[PDB]
This record gives structure tokens, C-alpha cells and sequence, in this order.
């Protein structure tokens, strides 16, 4: 739509990606 | 008007409708990917139990932040 929706979508996507990556590296280590 | 649609809420309804679907699909995929049972029988149940009041549960718990952000929005 505009800046707000794109920003919140990017923020939540980045948070989810960071969480899953942290879990994956914790499991691998 | 209609129910649970654009007139009721989310006047845009062009980005969040697919956003929820894609994030739910990603969560379902990673629930089975981070298993060390039933994909739609357990991952979706956990998602719908966390939106409201092993390591797979811990990693799916991150999606509660997205759930509460969506509820606030």
C-alpha cells in the first residue's frame, strides 16, 4: 500500500527471520 | 455490509490478507523443519492457540510477536 504497511511487514519478517536463524544456529551448535 | 472483510475492517485489505497466509505457511513449514508429526494437524493448531490466550515450540513462539502486532494493528 504505502510506507507504513511495507515497513511493518519488513519489521515482522525480519524479526521472524532473526528468531528462526537464531534457533537454527543454536540447534546446529 | 460484509463480515470479516474490507468494509468491516482493514480498508486496504490488499497486503495483510496474503501476508497472514504466507507467514502461516512459513510457520507450518518451519515447525516440521525444526522437529529435531502432522503438519496441518499440529502446526496450525499451535499457531491458532498462540494467537489467542521440543525446540519447534520454542521457535514457533517467536511468531507470537507477529500475532500480537497484528492484533494491535
Amino acid at each position: 500500500t504505502f510506507e507504513n504497511m511495507a515497513g511493518v511487514f519488513m519489521l515482522v519478517a525480519g524479526g521472524i527471520v532473526a528468531g528462526i536463524f537464531l534457533i537454527f544456529i543454536e540447534i546446529a551448535y | 455490509p460484509s463480515a470479516f472483510l474490507e468494509p468491516f475492517s482493514a480498508s486496504v485489505w490488499v497486503m495483510m490478507f496474503v501476508m497472514l497466509l504466507i507467514v502461516s505457511a512459513i510457520a507450518v513449514f518451519v515447525f516440521e523443519y525444526f522437529s529435531p508429526s502432522f503438519t496441518i494437524g499440529k502446526a496450525i493448531w499451535l499457531l491458532w492457540g498462540l494467537v489467542f490466550n521440543t525446540t519447534s515450540k520454542i521457535m514457533v513462539s517467536v511468531w507470537a510477536f507477529f500475532a500480537v502486532i497484528f492484533l494491535a494493528s
